[PDB]
């Protein structure tokens, strides 16, 4: 699996097994923009932000930032400390590193503004400058998740040929990302 | 055998357990010092998540090593 439902609210499960899914395709398809690339797991991106410094350098080392040209890093809102707060919100964050001198966290919110804050504290966190990015947005309580998977995967698209990064024009299918996990 | 597993906040749990153990188990001795139900738990090593039906040993995981704790996410 994991198997999502219709209206099920994506989880970290979810959402990493997309990105490993999709980490082996670009290695079979563009093996040299794979090796450029890091899909961060959504667990070790929270890590990334922990208050405690120890636990974010050990989530960098995972990283490996210092030889990647992108970072793809879904956003969750979920507490550090509680239990109960287990999330209630996905965002995408797109660090290019490319012109090492100007690094820019580029946020894809398919709620704009809602996790601006944790944004924020990320693109500190890889020495990026944070950018508000267009990305359609969400129009049901659901879908943020798909957002996220999908808008990964056609900026993925992009960035192989030569770009635009506008998301505005992006076309969700949660119905594909069902099959890709079932299968 | 001593393991510890560290908390997003920096804290740390101090587990006693054997190489058989399953990931699974180790997830028991968490709930059993902290509460959090299993499935709320994810166990990360080297960067890679453990699979409940593996053990220790199958990771290469020896005495004193550290693991990582981060509870689920939703949205």
């Amino acid at each position: 699996g994991p198997v999502l439902g219709p209206t099920q609210w994506l989880g970290d499960e979810h959402i990493q097994r997309d990105y490993e899914l999709l980490a082996q395709e670009l290695q079979q398809n563009n093996p040299d923009l794979a090796a450029r690339t890091r899909f961060v797991d959504p667990l070790i991106a929270q890590m990334l932000r922990s208050p405690s410094k120890e636990v974010a350098e050990r989530a960098l080392g995972w990283v490996r930032p210092g030889t990647a040209d992108f970072l793809f890093l879904p956003v969750s809102d979920a507490s550090d400390t509680d239990r109960h707060q287990r999330g209630s919100h996905w965002s995408l964050l797109l660090v290019d590193r490319r012109d090492r001198g100007r690094r820019v966290a580029y946020h894809y919110d398919s709620t704009q503004g809602y996790n601006d804050g944790l944004a924020a504290e990320l693109a500190g966190r890889l020495d990026a400058n944070l950018q508000q990015a267009p990305i359609r947005q969400q129009q049901n309580s659901y879908d943020c998740g798909v957002f996220v998977l999908d808008g990964t995967r056609e900026l993925v698209r992009r960035l192989a040929a030569r770009p635009d990064l506008n998301l505005n024009n992006l076309v969700i299918s949660r119905q594909e990302l069902r099959d890709r996990l079932g299968a | 055998m001593q393991i510890f597993v560290k908390t997003l906040t920096g804290k740390t749990i101090t587990l006693e357990v054997e190489p058989s153990d399953t990931i699974e188990n180790v997830k028991a001795k968490i709930q059993d010092k902290e509460g959090i139900p299993p499935d709320q738990q994810r166990l990360i090593f080297a960067g890679k998540q453990l699979e409940d039906g593996r053990t220790l040993s199958d990771y290469n995981i020896q005495k004193e090593s550290t693991l990582h704790l981060v509870l689920r996410l939703r949205g």
